[PDB]
């Protein structure tokens, strides 16, 4: 009954993907590795780890000028 | 008469005058009435009430 | 919900009220039936915020209308409404929607008095009750016409007082009235003072 | 502004807060807001005089988008200039937009209108045996060209013949446009065709309507005209070779199309074999007629390349030929760099650019207008759809979910490995299976594209499908 | 709604406190408004007569076609406390609410009033000239002050710490702007009747000082409504509490009194807008390539479009906006869903879709007759991008709390991976993993089952 305060995520695997590649990155990102669908995340960086996806995905998206 | 509402004045203008007043007038009783008190005496209607107003 | 509108046919008739006195043991009685019809237009006009009050007697010389007061209030000596000629016949604390029609209800009530009793010579073998709800029918339609939508309703103030038996001239204007009121699904509420039991047209 | 106060809400509005101009009381029936700000037209297709206002707006602008209830237009200038050229002048259209619409006409819009619509058709472009004139009506306008003198030894000079679209940028940027006009009727020099069309073949009316952009005034006159692809785009080529009635000339993008081309000839118009000719590979064999018409490929023309002695005496022929009308189907790659001079070594009076895809990744497309001249028509695609003249196709967009392990390889790839990867994974194999599987049993010819030969192989070998790429045998 | 959330409020209401409220003959007449009218018929017909009537008379009066309508109205009259039921030879027997039926017996027939419906002094003016811009201008500074469009009038610190106390309209002072909740255009999308009565419940949610009671209140806005306009009135009736509402509400433009301290208040058109309801401007028009045509001229109408549209430019009659990508962000960061946005367009559509789309359902109707579709007043290329885009805003969900592992016996994790199931707060489980997450408000209730 250990009690570690971390986020927990749900989401498609390719953003698991993403947000992994993101702890390759940088170090404290996710801790442990749960599923294919729930990882737990840092709750310090949140929307730290936010504003790094929506930049990633801005690229993926086209912006009519 | 059988609704009461105020006869538009429906003045054209000053130069045009009064034209079409709305007031129907029934020859058995001289009551005047007005285009929707027409519309609906004349066919859902079936009675004048200024006919019935009259006390003969 | 939806609100709806009171129209209220009276009928005024001198010789009928006078013989429901002398049968009856009081003298007055129009009085009586008179704020019971004032109380109950407060009650209608109390059910809902936006329904509508119409009265209209039928005396002996014709029919003239109660409430609403005719277009010819001009806010001038003969205006005849609001504080013009602001009579006190009910108090003036009462709620003001109230107030308003009650109060030119009752001015309209002696008028009328005024008017029948300025023709009192005249004796009308003719009753003007069948043309007093045609003609309220028509301000039913023009209601339902112009205000987009609204329900309706009619109230029949009548007496007999065992003096008028079932009259041969009130048999088609009523049924024409029925028809009338069966299209607009307008109920026809009627209300028998008087000794004789059965008015069978009104039934 | 109109003493007008700024409101409290309008500070979000870049200096683009139009509501100094007063409504007018009979606005029910105006269907139109003019912007001052850039003149963009917003027109309401619901609203009463509804027809007038669009033909109206497409004689006088450019559609920026044509939806179902509210239609956006652009007033620029090359569509004034070919309003104007057609028989327009500036007042009356000031007129008729002030009556149209609903806010008032503001000055800057006058302003614009007048200043783009005034000095124009003052210089004139011609061709006399081969030689480029440029021709003023006013003698002075000789002195202000003083800047980029190209001069080459009733008011003219006569211009080398590869700096004529130097000449006519030169002109576009400054106040006073070229214009060449094709006057068929009054051209004796060049020998008139005996080509018409055959009394058997049917024309549509937004044929006509783009035939009346081009054909408008009394001239021929060079510019744009965009069709879909099954509208008879081909049909308005024959139609105005037909009503030039001249010399043509067609640049076709493939050999195919320049065969497909003149059966188009032989089929839809009253034109004889021997006055048709072929250039290509196989066939360089020409019209012996004073008059006649060949089709050709772009690059024959414009191939810099050591060609045949055949090949040079044809294009030797082709330069030493006053040509009346030049057709240059699918005009889009007429802006690259070899194809961009196929409108100067051939000498043609009228140039009708004709193509599908009016579109280009790089900038040029915006030069055909001094390559080919004014965008003429627009075919409304959904207009054409509805109609029954192009087919109701529903685009979709399928989202192929990216699986675990490919995406894990994809996120540290190089890029043209990049789409190596995701072109094949299997998500995408699924949908196009499940497609292929249930359109095939609504009997609907499906044609895959996928431009990459691996991958269309490695479909083809995964459904056992036919596949057609580059090198496959003819 | 608007009847539903008063009559929960007075339920809410203790019972002496209602018999208090009961006094006022204006009250009761505001409150036999709010019954539903088979209620309103009852109570009516129980108010004439001092004897008490059975339940089963009641019963036998309604058909069995509303039977359902008669429980539901019993149910509403009974948490009204407007009934004193009896239990007398076996029946019970009902009674109604002495005081109200005193104090309505009064409004009906004259009785004593002690001016609750205020007094008039027969000095008055047109309300469209001065009272009515009066009252718009007073409801358009708080509208566009809680907006956020710069302001050069801006409202009393009264509504302030009212906005600040309430659940939307979260500030910040440190930042220097004022943040709308999705409650803020909740409270955009009721018509402005039952944005009175959402902002008046939060303002009886608010006082509970002992400077101010409850009944003078619920007195003072019932009889505004019964108030008429057009017509002054003096102040002298009003308590000094019911006073310094009076300037409260002058200060929201509900009533206009001309000068501070005057003994003559006129009352806005809003106080008879409070009671009941009675091309239109904000009508706007949008197509496939997500323009935006509003007719509209009124600024609090294009100013809370400017939230989720991204403005181009406005004319005389139209409004040139774009829904971008960037306008639809700048709605979702304030908390705006996406389905709030459609049904806001769906009210808003001009009738030129309203009659394309009867159309094109007609079209659906003759091409396929064995199904029937909802009338889409606007196409559902532009839903489906606000949705793609709602979806885009939340694509990785972050729900934050704690975690148990490291379990050597099975058991142990069973246990306590059913007992958060059980609370509802476990998110995931599996015996193979040996893990199991909890949600942050479910931590320190499993910390202090683990520790005990
Ligand atoms: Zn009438
Ligand atoms: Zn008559």
């Amino acid at each position: 009954a250990r009690a570690r305060k971390g986020a927990l995520v749900q989401c498609d695997p390719s953003i698991k993907a993403l947000i992994l590649q993101i702890d390759a990155k940088m170090s404290d990102i996710v801790l442990e590795e749960l599923d294919d669908t729930h990882l737990l995340v840092n709750p310090s960086k949140v929307e730290f780890v936010k504003h790094e996806l929506n930049r990633l995905l801005s690229k993926n998206i086209y912006n009519p000028m | 008469f059988s609704c009461q509402s105020r006869f538009p004045i429906l003045k054209n203008h000053k130069n045009g005058k009064l034209l079409t007043s709305s007031r129907y007038r029934c020859e058995d009783c001289k009551q005047e009435f007005c285009v929707d008190c027409d519309v609906f005496i004349h066919e859902i209607l079936h009675n004048c009430p200024g006919c019935e107003s009259k006390p003969v | 919900e939806s609100p709806s509108l009171l129209t209220v046919i009276i009928e005024i008739a001198p010789k009928l009220w006078t013989t429901f006195d002398e049968e009856g043991n009081e003298k007055g009685s129009i009085i009586k039936v008179l704020e019971a019809l004032i109380v109950f237009l407060n009650a209608h006009l109390a059910f809902n915020s936006a329904n509508k009050v119409a009265v209209i007697a039928a005396y002996s010389q014709g029919i003239k209308y109660l409430y609403p007061e005719s277009t010819s209030a001009l806010k001038a000596s003969e205006s005849e409404n609001k504080t013009r000629s602001d009579l006190k016949i009910i108090n003036s604390d009462m709620y003001r929607r109230f107030r308003n029609v009650d109060e030119t209800l009752v001015e309209e009530i002696y008028k009328l008095f005024e008017l029948e009793k300025k023709q009192i010579e005249q004796n009308s073998q003719r009753s003007t009750l069948a043309g007093a709800m045609s003609a309220g029918l028509t301000y039913v339609n023009r209601i339902s016409k112009e205000s987009v939508s609204l329900k309706s309703r009619l109230l029949v103030l009548t007496c007999g007082s065992g003096s008028s038996k079932d009259e041969i001239f009130q048999y088609i204007p009523i049924m024409n009235c029925i028809f009338s009121a069966t299209k607009m699904k307008c109920p026809i509420d009627v209300v028998k003072i008087g000794g004789s039991k059965e008015s069978t047209f009104l039934q | 502004p109109a003493d007008f106060v700024p409101d409290s809400v309008s500070g979000m509005f870049r200096s683009h807060d139009f509501s100094y101009l007063r409504l007018r009381p009979d606005h029910a029936s105006r269907p139109l807001w003019i912007s001052p700000s850039d003149g963009r037209i917003i027109l309401e297709s619901f609203s009463p005089l509804a027809e007038q206002a669009q033909d109206f707006l497409v004689t006088i602008a450019e559609p920026i988008s044509r939806p179902s209830h509210i239609h956006e237009y652009k007033i620029t200038a090359y569509s004034l200039y070919a309003a104007v050229s057609v028989g327009l002048e500036t007042d009356d259209i000031i007129s008729v937009l002030d009556r149209l619409s609903k806010v008032p006409v503001a000055e800057s819009i006058i302003n614009f209108i007048k200043g783009a619509t005034i000095s124009y058709g003052k210089v004139k472009l011609v061709i006399k045996h081969n030689r480029y004139f440029v021709e003023t009506t006013q003698a002075d306008i000789l002195q202000m060209l003083l800047n980029d003198s190209v001069i080459g030894p009733v008011h003219s000079f006569e211009i080398a013949n590869e700096s004529v679209e130097v000449v006519k940028k030169r002109c576009q940027e400054i106040d006073y446009p070229v214009l060449e006009e094709y006057d068929f009727r009054n051209d004796h020099r060049n020998p008139d065709l005996d080509i018409d069309l055959k009394p058997s073949t049917q024309i549509r009316p937004y044929q006509e309507k783009s035939l009346s952009k081009m054909f408008g005034n009394g001239r021929a006159r060079s510019g744009i005209i965009v069709l879909p692809c099954g509208a008879g785009k081909t049909l308005v080529g024959i139609t105005a070779a037909c009503t030039i009635k001249k010399s043509v000339i067609v640049l076709c993008t493939s050999s195919v199309s320049v065969m497909q081309w003149r059966q188009q000839f032989l089929q839809w118009c009253t034109l004889q074999p021997e006055n048709c000719a072929v250039f290509t590979s196989d066939n360089k064999e020409m019209f012996q007629t004073e008059s006649g018409l060949v089709v050709s490929t772009y690059s024959m023309v414009a191939n810099t390349r050591n060609r045949s002695h055949d090949s040079q005496k044809v294009m030797d022929f082709l330069t030493g030929r006053e040509w009346g009308f030049i057709i240059l189907d699918e005009v889009h790659v007429v802006p690259a760099a070899m194809f961009r001079r196929v409108v100067s070594t051939i000498a043609a009076h009228a140039k009708l650019g004709l193509t599908a895809t009016l579109v280009r990744e790089d900038d040029k497309i915006g030069d055909l207008n001094f390559l080919i001249g004014p965008k003429l028509y627009e075919a409304n695609w959904m207009e054409l759809s509805q109609k029954g003249h192009i087919a109701n196709v529903q685009c979709a967009e399928v989202w192929c979910p990216m699986t675990a392990e490919f995406y894990q390889e994809y996120l540290r790839e190089t890029a043209r490995k990049r789409m190596l990867l995701y072109i094949m994974n299997p998500t995408k194999f699924q949908a196009c299976q499940f497609l292929i599987q249930y359109h095939e049993r609504r009997g609907d010819k499906i044609i895959v594209f996928s431009d990459n030969v691996y991958a269309l192989q490695e479909y083809a070998l995964k459904m056992g499908k036919p596949f057609i790429y580059g090198s496959t045998p003819q | 709604s608007l009847k539903h959330s008063v009559t929960q409020y007075l339920e809410e209401i203790p019972q002496q406190v209602q018999n208090r409220l009961y006094t006022s003959p204006a009250t009761c007449l505001a409150i036999y408004r709010i019954l539903p009218p088979l209620a309103k018929f009852f109570i009516m017909a129980m108010v004439f007569n001092e004897n008490e009537v059975p339940l089963l008379d009641l019963d036998k009066w309604v058909n069995s076609n509303g039977k359902l309508q008669f429980q539901n109205a019993i149910k509403s009259m009974k948490s009204l406390h407007l009934l004193i039921p009896n239990k007398s030879s076996g029946t019970l027997m009902i009674n109604l609410n002495p005081t109200f039926k005193i104090s309505l017996r009064n409004a009906l027939t004259g009785g004593e009033v002690q001016n609750s419906f205020g007094v008039v002094v027969e000095e008055n003016v047109v309300s469209l000239d001065l009272l009515d811009e009066y009252s718009a201008n007073k409801w358009e500074t708080i509208l566009h002050f809680m907006v956020g469009t710069p302001l050069a009038k801006i409202p009393s610190e009264k509504v302030l710490n009212l906005l600040k106390h309430s659940k939307l309209m979260e500030e910040v002072n440190s930042t220097g702007e004022f943040k709308i909740t999705n409650e803020g255009f909740q409270f955009l999308l009721q018509e402005i009747n039952s944005q009175l009565w959402t902002l008046l419940l939060q303002y009886l949610k608010m006082i509970e000082t002992s400077k101010m009671d409850l009944v003078d209140v619920l007195h003072f806005i019932f009889m505004l409504g019964a108030l008429e306009v057009g017509k002054a009135y003096k102040i002298d009736a009003l308590s000094e509490t019911q006073r310094i509402m009076l300037q409260d509400m002058r200060d929201y433009g509900l009533v206009f009194q001309k000068h501070s301290n005057d003994s003559i208040f006129y009352p806005t058109k809003l106080a008879l807008m409070l009671t009941s309801d009675t091309i239109p401007d904000g009508s706007l028009i949008v197509e496939t390539n997500f323009k935006i045509y509003s007719y509209s001229n009124s600024p609090l109408q294009i100013a809370v479009l400017s939230l989720f549209v991204h403005l181009k430019a406005r004319f005389v009659n139209m409004v040139l906006g774009q829904i971008t990508r960037e306008s639809i962000r700048r709605a979702l960061t304030n908390g705006i869903t996406a389905d709030q946005i459609i049904a806001y367009l769906e009210t808003h559509a001009h009738p030129q879709m309203r009659r394309l789309a009867e159309e094109k359902l007609e079209k659906k109707l003759e091409l396929d007759p064995n199904c029937k579709e909802p009338l889409q007043v606007l196409p559902p290329t532009v839903v489906d991008q606000i949705r793609l885009w709602q979806l885009e805003l939340d694509r990785v969900i972050t729900y934050e709390g704690s975690l148990y592992s490291d379990f050597e016996t099975s058991q142990e994790y069973n246990l306590l991976s059913k007992y958060a199931q059980d609370i509802g707060v476990l998110l995931w489980k599996d015996d193979k993993k040996k893990k199991f997450f909890i949600s942050k408000e479910g931590n320190s209730q499993v910390l202090d089952f683990a520790k005990r």
